[PDB]
């Protein structure tokens, strides 16, 4: 479809192209505008408004043109390069690298952002855990191979600190791949710490940059790009989710991916929903997270963060996003202030898989009694505070002792991000987490002190610290 | 020769065959329809969006008012007039100008209040400048920026000590009413005298007698020697109030891109103050509405979190390969009875890096910076702090948090035990400790010297209503008794393991000689 | 839709030249209605507006001199 | 360095203020010409470049 | 009349007419509609339709007219007289003479609604006190000159009032003129209640009537004129500040701008803002309050009353008018319920003026401890309203007796506020209520008890009734 | 005051003013045909 149309109606970061009769533009068919020398501006068709006028979104600056420029149809979504190429590279939403290297080249095979996810036949029936290393992660809120888990918390939290050490975590120990898509990403926060970040991380001869994909759809871009991006690294994780491969996608803010597709559903002039969200916001999420599915031959976990507006988790957009969920990750300033980096609330992140039929049967014994034991400190902690420890009967010292214990032991240091409380590589499997847990559970660490379980091990670090200062 | 013999030879070429005097058809428009601020052109198909077009002078009327061609419809080109609207009508003539807004911008701009469009209304001259910069331009990008290091000291204990500002970091100062927003912003450009950063305020849509003041307040202070103010108010256009904040930042990515020179030294560092970008949303939603485009939440257009967004990430801290400036953003937000969940500071939450809540609450509870520590938030955290700050304001903010878990026991002090007492004095010491007077800025010495003083055990004799006049009295002496003190704080800053033995005995001495000869 | 001209003499022009103007103007659609205006400040020749197009004669030379030279 | 370039401004200055004095007495020499020949030449001139 | 068209449509109060290409009128003209009565209907352009057409604010009944009426263009805006003839008449947003005396000649200079504010370079940053003849606003809200000040209270709170009683007090025991602004006036407080208020002598045989310009955009009339009223009013005293006297303009009502601002947006039929409000909000009030600066030539002074409903500061009305004042008074029903009538709330009552640097150290002093003290008392009388003052107080007996002296002290008998009670008004100068308050501060009015501080002037009037008492 | 010297240095407008004016309104405005004179008399007062 190499038709050529012209600019009728430019409205901010709105445009309408006229093309002849024949030959419009379907939806979402990503047409171009040349700005002269090889700079371009890509559109993505959204609507056809009658005879050849087809309304797109901007996705771009579009504060030089005039009305008339010639628009050239693609024929297709927006194409992205897929492949081992876009390993190590920074790319924004129309896949054109956003780093220092140079353009991707012509030989590597692109694919189009808009994709069907997999059939009906292609899905797995049966659920499966996905070992990701975190104590706390894999044993109270375990992740699930084809599956959606959210991390909230606050602004300064860790949200981005717990995103990039899994990063590093899926790309040293194991020989896996992962994409992140920096929907919002600030030009600060993202577009240099996180590169710096990845570079940082080294295994041998090369970092966890060079192995994971990066889509970076900054803040400054118009909405069609940050409502965009999500598609571009699901279509950028799809192909090594085709080979056969455990890709896990970090999605930076699914919320801004939201508000993206409001803003764009705003502009398009469509009546508002909800509270004052886009009508399709139910079919925009199925179609990016219905594609973050296990299939037969591949698979594709993902962990997105969302941030709550207003800490109503009954807003649509949370609502919508609560529906494609498989695992939570509560994030706590509380738990942050008392200096501890994996800020996660045991009794707050949930899990869709933590059942005894599937991560195991001493799992969900292990996970619930952990629980039960942090659910009774959390009500005997108020008495503590007022009263103290010698009101508590017997029974209840003990139960507040062990509790205290793991929740200074849901703790690591996250060693490979950068080298803050640096130790040897743990990588703490989800056999491990069950057993040092059964074993804190059963006894066998009251004689350890509320003040060795800080960024330790898998409990036998807890006991070589112990016998180390003076056994 | 002669020097106008010169000046002849630079005349004599476009003098003689320089002029093309060919006759072209230029495309012009017809207004059809005028608005509210808004003129509706019939053809103009030679204009780019944003493009400033000119309305030239007809009867009755000796100067042309430029407007903005935003809505290019088919056949029609919807101009937002940055003038006044009561002089175009319909069947005007309007000519493209054919470029889009820029400022002037440079060294001639220092100590000037002007327009958004770069005039100046201080009556003070023409504005001396040879290059300009355009309104609107992408954000230096990925791989142009570097890590935030250097901080930006503000004076206000506070701020410095626990919510970092550094140089690059687009920090929101959130409020509501009258809580001392204007006044922490000013209080940071004064800060800066000699800091070796350039200061931009641009004061969208306030009253001139508020801006006057405010240019008042910072030429008594000697800040406009380094101060840039630009001003678009209440009684102006909204175009005006629209291109304001893109004018400022454009003005700062020039101090950011080539620098100027200040006090002899060339300067990169620009930080620059939105004063209102409530009143910015505010504005350009009513130019989205008249210019009838789709409205979303709270009216405001589907392009309003894109429209803050292009202002705030031109603000970067730029690495040494691209010149290794930095443009720092002081954005400014006005809530409704502290409805931080709103639309626009919502946006600019999620935009800026970190957060200052200004609670009407404190400010009428007699703390003078109203500043919320509990909620506000830097999340470059102490890279954007000095190794000095970092060292002692770590069990400042612990001391304060352990304060506000125990606040409600406040009033009820005396009848609680001795540790819990303790924190709780602890706790009101240091709050006490963070009020400070308007346009009263501390060096960082200062800062540091007083927050070493309260974090070890020297404020506990001192009673709790003393402190403030304590902390000042203690500077005084600082600056009297004992200037190679502050000298020596100022010194080793930057020193990782800031309490050497030298300047900690030295800062102890000055603390015990200033307690012994001094009652309360 | 007979479209407003906009004829700009430079001081003034004639009955007869101002039929000669009416009659070469007509070449834009068709006999359009002219509007003749005085606007001393040109200096000579004379501004042409047919619909949205402009066609100046003189006066803009001078700018476009003193734009060269300043 | 601020006399000097305030010299340099000046300069500047009286070039623009001379450029300013040709053009507009040349206009004046224009419009007393244009009193002496006819206006016609112009106009014609201007009708042909349509 | 340069243009005469004709009507073509006539909807509520919006007429739109259509006039020769040639001769449309401009934006903010007036186009008279002659009636078949000798008089005429006066609307005034909002916006100019395609050719020829242009759209109109009635600003009168529009009962009386069809289709194809003859409208005959003004050339300019409404044009209002200025002058000494203004001085003592009542008009209307027309500029006509609503009493009953003749109408203004023809001799008069009449001046446009629509005018540009002072420039930057004219603003006058040197602060000064107003004085004003209240206790409590001198001393907690000291009114500025030059400056924008507003009162902000429920319904029946003492806002006309205490309005009128500035006019009387700034007119009689000083030589300032005025001039009112019935924006939204009621028939009963403007037609009556005002008109014989200022039928109060000043001398020996001038009134404040006399020397005061009354303009009442009344209720009934269309919302055009209520939103025109007050830049009627402005048009007014800018004459007297552009003669160097230094002019005061009183806004009876806020709100009711904001609410006829509303109305004809709505009724134009532009895109509703916010909360159905008009999308020029900000803009019309800036170019309302804008216009009351001081200047170097002169300098308008306002005070403008703003009714909050129930207690809601986040309105649109009072909050688009916050950024433009530089001192508020918080009129209070609960202490208005308390007879005292000048219900001001010392606290919640703000003002840019009151530093040391402009009033003076003493005023500063005394206002900030009174405000100190009232603090205390908050707190003291709840605590009092179980255990008794006699039962245990370490100096709260004295505080309590000095804060209810000095909440009493700060009412104050007004000159207009004799139909009412029948107590003589009482003017008291700043330095003398600053005096006073100081007096009663520390000592000096323990002996006296809560009953002569009620309604009297300064501490001398005080002294005064109790010897007077103890006779 | 050195710089405000350009009086003194535009004490020789008649090499500069009158060439630059002929050659302005004769060879470039129009088609060099400004015979008709009385001109001279015109920018000899209007110069100064
Ligand atoms: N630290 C302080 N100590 C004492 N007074 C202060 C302090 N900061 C501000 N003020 C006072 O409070 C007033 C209000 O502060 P300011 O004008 O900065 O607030 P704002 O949030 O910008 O308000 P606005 O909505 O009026 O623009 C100041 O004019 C000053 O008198
Ligand atoms: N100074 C005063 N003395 C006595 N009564 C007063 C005084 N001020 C107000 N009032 C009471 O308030 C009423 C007028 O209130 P008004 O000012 O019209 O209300 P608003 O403040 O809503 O305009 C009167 O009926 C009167 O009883
Ligand atoms: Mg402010
Ligand atoms: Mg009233």
């Amino acid at each position: 479809m190499p038709a050529k149309g012209v600019i009728q109606e430019i409205i901010g970061v709105v445009i309408r192209a006229k093309f002849p009769e024949d030959e419009v533009p379907e939806i979402y068919n990503a047409i171009e505008i040349p700005l002269g020398n090889g700079d371009r501006l890509v559109c993505e068709v959204q609507q056809q408004l009658g005879n050849g006028v087809v309304k797109a979104v901007a996705m771009g600056s579009t504060d030089g043109l005039r009305r008339g420029l010639e628009v050239i149809d693609t024929g297709r979504p927006i194409a992205v390069p897929v492949g081992p190429a876009t390993l190590g590279r920074v790319f924004n939403v129309l896949g054109d690298p956003i780093d220092g290297m140079g353009p991707i080249g012509p030989e590597v095979e692109r694919r189009p952002i808009h994709r069907d996810p997999p059939s009906f036949e292609e899905q797995n029936t049966q659920a499966q855990i996905f070992e990701t290393g975190i104590k706390v992660i894999d044993l109270i809120a375990p992740f699930t191979r084809g599956g959606k888990t959210a991390i909230f918390g606050g602004a300064g939290v860790g949200k981005t600190v717990v995103i990039q050490e899994l990063i590093a975590n899926i790309a040293k120990e194991q020989s896996g791949f992962s994409v992140f898509a920096g929907v919002g990403e600030r030009s600060r926060e993202g577009n240099d710490l996180i590169h710096e970040m990845k570079e940082a991380r080294i295994d041998e001869n090369t970092t966890v940059f060079d192995k994971t994909v990066m889509v970076f759809g900054q803040m400054n871009e118009p909405p069609g790009a940050r409502l965009r991006v999500g598609l571009t690294a699901l279509t950028m994780a799809e192909y090594f989710r085709d080979e056969g491969r455990d890709i896990l996608l970090f999605i930076d803010n699914i919320f801004r991916f939201v508000q993206a597709g409001s803003e764009v559903s705003s502009l398009l002039g469509r009546m508002p929903s909800q509270v004052g969200y886009q009508p399709t916001l139910g079919t925009e999420m199925g179609e990016l997270q219905e594609r973050i599915t296990s299939t037969k031959r591949g698979s594709i976990t993902s962990m997105q963060a969302v941030y709550v507006p207003a800490d109503d988790y009954t807003d649509p957009a949370p609502a919508t996003v609560f529906s494609h969920l498989d695992a939570t990750i509560s994030l706590e300033r509380s738990i942050a202030e008392r200096a501890i980096f994996p800020a996660v609330d045991p009794l707050a992140s949930t899990s869709r898989i933590l059942d005894p039929n599937i991560v195991g049967e001493e799992h969900y014994r292990v996970a619930q009694e952990v629980k039960r034991v942090l659910q009774r400190y959390k009500d005997l902690k108020d008495i503590i505070a007022i009263l103290g420890m010698e009101e508590l009967s017997d029974e209840d010292k003990l139960t507040v002792q062990r509790a205290r214990k793991i929740e200074l032991f849901f703790s690591q240091p996250f060693t490979v991000a950068q080298q803050f409380t640096g130790r040897p590589g743990k990588y703490v499997p989800v056999k491990k987490t069950v057993e040092s847990f059964a074993r804190l559970l059963n006894g066998e660490g009251d004689h350890i002190p509320e003040s060795f379980f800080y960024m330790q091990g898998d409990f036998d670090d807890v006991l070589a610290a112990y016998e180390a200062s003076q056994k | 020769t002669t020097i106008t013999e010169e000046l002849i030879a630079r005349l004599k070429q476009g003098i003689t065959s320089g002029v093309d005097l060919q006759p072209r058809q230029v495309n012009v428009g017809t207004v059809i329809a005028v608005g509210d601020g808004v003129a509706r052109l019939s053809g103009l198909d030679q204009v780019v969006a944003s493009e400033i077009v000119e309305f030239p002078p007809k009867a009755g009327r000796n100067e042309s008012i430029y407007g903005i061609a935003l809505n290019l419809e088919q056949d029609s080109v919807a101009a937002i007039i940055l003038g006044d609207d009561e002089t175009i009508e319909e069947g005007d003539m309007v000519t493209s100008t054919g470029r889009v807004i820029s400022v002037p911008v440079g060294q001639g701009l220092l100590g000037r209040v002007v327009n958004p469009l770069g005039q100046p209304i201080d009556g003070k001259g023409p504005i001396v400048y040879e290059k300009t910069r355009p309104i609107e331009r992408i954000a230096p990008g990925v791989i142009t920026r570097k890590s935030v290091d250097t901080p930006v000291q503000t004076g206000i204990i506070a701020i410095d000590a626990l919510i970092p500002i550094g140089r690059g970091q687009r920090e929101l100062i959130i409020g509501d009413r009258q809580t001392g927003k204007t006044a922490v912003a000013i209080d940071t450009i004064l800060n800066q005298k000699g800091q070796g950063m350039v200061c931009i305020y641009v004061a969208i849509g306030q009253r001139r007698a508020q801006v006057a003041q405010v240019v008042g307040t910072l030429e008594r202070f000697g800040a406009m020697e380094y101060t840039i103010v630009v001003s678009a108010t209440a009684s102006e256009s909204a175009a005006l109030q629209y291109i304001a904040p893109y004018a400022g930042c454009a003005m700062g990515e020039e101090i950011m891109e080539n620098g100027v020179m200040l006090n002899g030294q060339l300067v990169k560092d620009a930080l620059i103050v939105y004063d209102d970008l409530s009143k910015h949303a505010v504005a350009y939603r009513q130019v989205s509405l008249l210019l009838r485009r789709p409205p979303g939440r709270e009216a405001y257009p589907g392009d309003v979190f894109y429209l803050h967004s292009r202002l705030l990430e031109r603000a970067a801290r730029l690495n040494e390969e691209y010149g290794g400036g930095s443009l720092t953003a002081l954005p400014v937000i006005e809530t409704q009875a502290n409805d931080v969940s709103a639309y626009i500071p919502t946006n600019v939450i999620s935009i800026t890096d970190g957060q200052i809540y200004l609670e009407s609450d404190l400010f009428n509870a007699g703390q003078r910076p109203a500043l919320n520590v509990g909620i506000s938030v830097s999340r470059v955290g102490g890279a954007a702090q000095t190794r000095a700050m970092r060292a002692v304001a770590g069990k400042l903010k612990g001391e304060l948090a352990q304060f506000r878990d125990l606040a409600a026991f406040a009033q009820f002090a005396s009848d609680l035990d001795a540790t819990t007492k303790a924190q709780i004095e602890r706790g009101q010491r240091l709050q006490e400790l963070l009020k400070q007077p308007q346009y009263q800025p501390l060096p960082v010495e200062d800062q540091v010297a007083v927050l070493y003083a309260a974090t070890n055990n020297y404020l506990d004799d001192v009673p709790v209503p003393l402190i403030t006049k304590w902390r000042d009295d203690f500077l005084a002496f600082l600056r009297t008794a004992h200037p190679e003190v502050r000298k020596l704080i100022y010194d080793n800053r930057l020193d990782r393991k800031f309490p050497t033995p030298e300047v900690k005995e030295a800062l102890e001495a000055a603390i015990k000689e200033f307690k012994a000869t001094s009652n309360y | 839709r007979a479209v407003d001209a906009s004829v700009t003499s430079a001081i003034e022009l004639s009955a007869e030249q101002k039929e000669r103007i009416t009659r070469e103007l007509q070449q834009r659609y068709g006999d359009v209605h002219v509007t003749y205006h005085v606007d001393p400040t040109l200096i000579g020749g004379l501004i042409i507006r047919v619909g949205d197009q402009v066609l100046d004669n003189s006066l803009r030379a001078r700018l476009s001199a003193i734009q060269r030279v300043l | 360095a601020q006399a000097e370039q305030e010299r340099i401004r000046m300069l500047s200055e009286a070039k623009s203020q001379i450029a300013d004095l040709v053009t507009l007495t040349a206009s004046r020499v224009l419009g007393a010409e244009l009193q002496a020949r006819g206006h016609d030449a112009l106009i014609a001139e201007s009708l042909a470049a349509l």
